[PDB]
RNA sequence: CAGCAGGAUGGUGGCCAUGGAAGUCGGAAUCCGCUAAGGAGUGUGUAACAACUCACCUGCCGAAUCAACUAGCCCUGAAAA
């Protein structure tokens, strides 16, 4: 219940103090349920999983403040949930190579857009429908012989602009997605060192 | 003849309630005690009978 | 099964008049003996199980029952 | 044109109403001949809806068999299947042979979605408890029945 | 028991300057002023800070019956600031099955006639509360939007045309008619 | 301890099963296997799935819950010419 794995971490604490001196300090947004997925084949032996809870995020780390003792500064670092997915081998190409297997989304009202959103020059594959979603927001769509085609390459959300709600039906009717969803790696920590 | 959303809107104010077993009043659906005095804040409650 | 006998007797309370109380004993079963003491005494062979009850062996009676208990 | 299609064929049971018209139909090739030869290529399952893969090519659609491990559990468990009558309290049971633990492995190594012959002693119990059989107790009793007291590679 | 002290504070944004003379507060800003007197509650209203950047309210030596009055004034003040900066807009639909519901506004937003309800020839001369300006919606088939600033004058007058049109002597699991309330919102948006 | 919260099924689409059900239909059963997460689903939906959320679990702050004494006063219980 709420008593059963509560006492087994403070036995299995040390099993990874003395083994694995290398973490990729990933920042936890949208770790999804449908989009962390088509990835396997880059990460076979470079990785681990074990517990972590905010309730002992203090207690067993201060119990660990004693083996290699310059070991305090993480707590103002993780402002949220930031998982330290370990690694073993490479110094730079696992900082690198977690980039090559991700699969993007359906155009959703609800995410954030930090960069430019582009809308392609492509037909919708449908008949006579309502053009008010293209002709009230500022996109040139015209009826093209049953089919509806995006006339000019109209961009929606530029570099650092928030996502509007009622502007997703054009890429959803095209089934084509702005950018690759997945999980973002945030920080670096290597052997008594920090970067930003 | 009727939209099933506006109808979901009109089931809320008329047909999702909880009824006392003592004074036959009509309470909001997440309630545990009657708000009256002539029954004594009794904890006998039922759902309202759905349509047949 | 202790949390269903309070519930059975909470209902049996609606047939009798007056007022009465439900009490969980400190004995073992339908005996007159205590809770923990019972297993150390059965273990040192002072008490004998007889179905619903138990018999007490003193140090007073003659010896042949003692030998018929140890042997 | 290469289109590997998912179909839920009824195996050795020649079906009455299949699921072939909204999936393969609008391509142009007829799925009526194939629904029978696939049950023929099944043969001795006859009970089980092992899903059969079909790959539509430019000439025709091919037939591929996709092996399992929980349907090799139904291979290790050889019970009488039932007819159309379809009556409850159906959930089969039995005794799985300890060398059928070996032989379901020797056909769930072609898929190879697991570990080896000594790493086979969960697959035939923990879903086998939802299909319906036990090897002397479920996975919780076959914890101490299987922990490091084996002689199987 | 007797609890010795309980307080609560409210931050105010800088489009609004507030003050108080005694116990009645006044709040003026982009859409007008509002005044509400709290002279039946017996607490202490203190307004700390240069530029008046937040408020604080206390109650000394109070039981359980009057620790309730710490938050339910902070709410009628956050509502006092919202009804001056933003302003309220209640949207309410109009369900009907077979006959047409006719809705007509008299007095430039300050009166509502209602016709043809369940075939009743009896018009309903519903009056608003002074402060609230009704309107028929746009870009929607059947909809009213009530606008105003004071929420107390808005919501009671909104519920008046909800109780004006009821059903006599029949089922209300089957006879589902009336002008019901859909969405509680503000005039403009932050 | 409430909720302005990031999501829940690649073996299988359980066995024999429903015509079609993949958890969203019936049955002895009800598990442990990267599993901070198994439920052959608490559930909606769909001819079935697809698309969803949730039992159990993962984000943001400065002190609570289950029964039981009717334990004291107060109220309902409580109808006359
Ligand atoms: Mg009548
Ligand atoms: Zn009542």
């Amino acid at each position: 219940d709420r008593a059963t794995w509560k006492s087994n971490y403070f036995l299995k604490i040390i099993q990874l103090l003395d083994d694995y001196p290398k973490c990729f300090i990933v920042g936890a947004d949208n770790v999804g349920s449908k989009q962390m997925q088509q990835i396997r084949m880059s990460l076979r032996g470079k990785a681990v999983v074990l517990m972590g809870k905010n309730t002992m995020m203090r207690k067993a780390i201060r119990g660990h403040l004693e083996n290699n003792p310059a070991l305090e500064k993480l707590l103002p670092h993780i402002r949220g949930n930031v998982g330290f997915v370990f690694t073993k081998e490479d110094l730079t190409e696992i900082r690198d190579m977690l980039l090559a297997n991700k699969v993007p989304a359906a155009a959703r009202a609800g995410a954030i857009a930090p960069c430019e959103v582009t809308v392609p020059a492509q037909n919708t594959g449908l008949g006579p429908e309502k053009t008010s979603f293209f002709q009230a927001l500022g996109i040139t769509t015209k009826i093209s012989r049953g089919t509806i085609e995006i006339l000019s390459d109209v961009q929606l959300i530029k570099t650092g602009d928030k996502v509007g709600a009622s502007e997703a039906t054009l890429l959803n009717m095209l089934n084509i997605s702005p950018f690759s969803f997945g999980l973002i790696i945030q920080q670096v920590f290597d052997n008594g060192s920090i970067y930003n | 003849i009727i939209e099933p959303s506006l109808r979901q809107l009109a089931q809320k104010y008329n047909c999702d309630k909880m009824i006392c077993r003592k004074c036959y009043a009509r309470l909001h659906p997440r309630a545990v005690n009657c708000r009256k005095k002539k029954c004594g804040h009794t904890n006998n409650l039922r759902p309202k009978k759905k349509v047949k | 099964n202790k949390e269903h006998v309070v519930e059975a007797l909470r209902r049996a309370k609606f047939k009798f008049p007056g007022r009465q109380k439900i009490h969980i004993s400190k004995k073992w079963g339908f005996t007159k003996f205590n809770a923990d003491e019972f297993e150390d005494m059965v273990a040192e062979k002072r008490l004998i199980p007889d179905g619903c009850g138990v018999k007490y062996i003193p140090n007073r009676g003659p010896l042949d029952k003692w030998r018929a208990l140890h042997s | 044109e290469i289109k590997v299609v998912y179909l839920r064929c009824t195996g050795g049971e020649v079906g009455a109403t299949s699921a072939l018209a909204p999936k393969i139909g609008p391509l142009g090739l007829s799925p009526k001949k194939v629904g029978d030869d696939i049950a023929k290529a099944t043969g001795d399952w006859k009970g089980l809806r092992i899903t059969v893969k079909l790959t539509i090519q430019n000439r025709q659609a091919q037939i591929e068999v996709v092996p399992s491990a929980s349907a090799l559990i139904i291979k290790a468990l050889k019970e009488p299947p039932r007819d159309r009558k379809k009556q409850k309290n159906i959930k089969h049971s039995g005794n799985i042979t300890f060398d059928e633990i070996v032989n379901i492995a020797r056909q769930m190594r072609h898929r190879s979605l697991a570990r080896e012959l000594s790493g086979t002693i969960k697959e035939i119990l923990g879903t086998a408890q939802s299909v319906g059989c036990n090897v002397d107790g479920r996975h919780p009793h076959d914890i101490i029945d299987d922990i490091n007291s084996g002689a199987v590679e | 028991m007797k609890t010795i002290l309980s307080n609560q504070t409210v931050d105010i944004p800088e489009n609004v300057d507030i003050s108080l003379k005694g116990r009645t507060v006044i709040v003026k800003g982009p859409r007008g002023t509002l005044r509400r007197d709290f002279n039946h509650i017996n607490v202490e209203l203190s307004l700390l800070g240069k530029k008046k950047k937040r408020l604080r309210v206390d109650k000394w030596w109070g039981n359980r019956k009057e620790l309730a009055t710490v938050r339910t004034i902070c709410s009628h003040v956050q509502n006092m600031i919202k009804g001056v900066t933003l302003g309220f807009r209640y949207k309410m639909r109009s369900v009907y099955a077979h006959f047409p519901i006719n809705v007509v506004i008299q007095e430039n937003g300050s009166l509502v006639e209602i016709r043809n309800f369940l075939g009743e020839k009896y018009i309903r001369r519903v009056r608003m509360r002074p402060g609230v300006a009704c309107s028929v919606s746009q870009a929607q088939k059947d909809e009213l939007v009530l606008e105003g600033n004071d929420i107390e004058l808005v919501s009671n007058s909104a519920a008046l045309i909800q109780q004006a049109t009821t059903v006599k002597n029949k089922d209300i699991r089957k006879f589902l008619d009336g002008i019901y309330v859909s969405e509680k919102g503000t005039v403009q948006q932050a």
